[PDB]
């Protein structure tokens, strides 16, 4: 219904999703601190902290995407002009690059702490 | 009409072996073109515009991709089995989307580029990559298949 309930929508869905991958890197942290995990043990939460990072990517993407479509939808029905279509879409991809960051981030801390527990 | 997976991505990483390197084809790739048999052009318009936005994705997820990809290659003994196991545990759910889809594919391109590209890599790790990339990634052809193809995916 207007550009600040697009960006809301799509804030609140790029920190669920970077949420639940920085869940998800802490179940795995938490596997991978447990006794007498082997060797085939340890890849299997390498492959799936590839697929979280993977995921999470997938799912920023999806999000910004979606709210980009919602924005031309408003454009296209005559309810924002030029400034505030591009302004709208100059706001949707900050958002996309501080996602971006904090799923970078929470990659590193996770192979820091693989590397010495 | 472009319900292959394995087609597209193989036309990508070959559109992508032009951009970049020594621009030369690495053999594994063009064996993999001759035995599909790849019919899409590197040049067909589909090809060209998921390029576009494959590039994009790496460029804006550039050191994640070098840090997941640097992992992965620490084991290059079942580097074929360790790619289904990676695509499975994105998609087993049987819930793709188009971002899902187009990360994993630019993961497999940054990957090819990587391999392809560095001289000290070994033919059979690149060959082992390749052909695992590509036996995965047909997974996603029932999906697609449902969207009406990679073409009318894109085009919302």
């Amino acid at each position: 219904a207007d550009p600040k309930k697009v960006l809301d929508k799509a804030k609140d869905q790029a920190e669920n999703r970077v949420r639940e991958l920085k869940q998800k890197l802490e179940e795995l942290y938490k596997e991978a601190r447990k006794l007498d995990l082997t060797q085939e043990m340890r890849r299997k939460l390498e492959l799936r902290y590839i697929a979280a990072m993977l995921m999470a990517i997938g799912d920023i993407y999806n999000a910004i995407r979606q709210a980009k479509q919602e924005a031309d939808k408003l454009k296209k029905a005559g309810l924002v002009n030029s400034q505030q279509l591009d302004e709208l879409k100059r706001r949707l991809e900050e958002l996309k690059e501080e996602a971006s960051r904090k799923a970078r981030d929470y990659g590193r801390e996770f192979q820091l702490k693989l590397e010495y527990g | 009409s472009a319900y292959s997976t394995r087609e597209i991505l193989l036309a990508l990483c070959i559109r992508d072996s032009r951009v970049h390197g020594n621009g030369t084809l690495h053999p594994v790739l063009e064996l993999a073109a001759r035995e599909t048999p790849l019919r899409l052009s590197p040049e067909d318009t589909v090809v060209l515009r998921y390029h576009v936005l494959l590039e994009e994705i790496i460029e804006r997820n550039s050191e994640t991709f070098t840090e997941t990809w640097n992992r992965f290659i620490t084991h290059t003994e079942h580097v074929d089995l360790d790619f289904n196991s990676v695509f499975l545990e994105i998609f087993h759910r049987g819930d793709p989307s188009l971002g899902r889809a187009l990360a994993w594919m630019a993961w497999c391109m940054h990957a090819c580029r990587t391999l392809c590209c560095n001289q000290s890599t070994p033919y059979y790790v690149v060959d082992l990559s390749v052909r695992g990339m590509l036996e995965a990634s047909e997974g996603l052809d029932g999906w697609i298949h449902q969207q009406g193809g990679w073409s009318t995916l894109i085009e919302d």
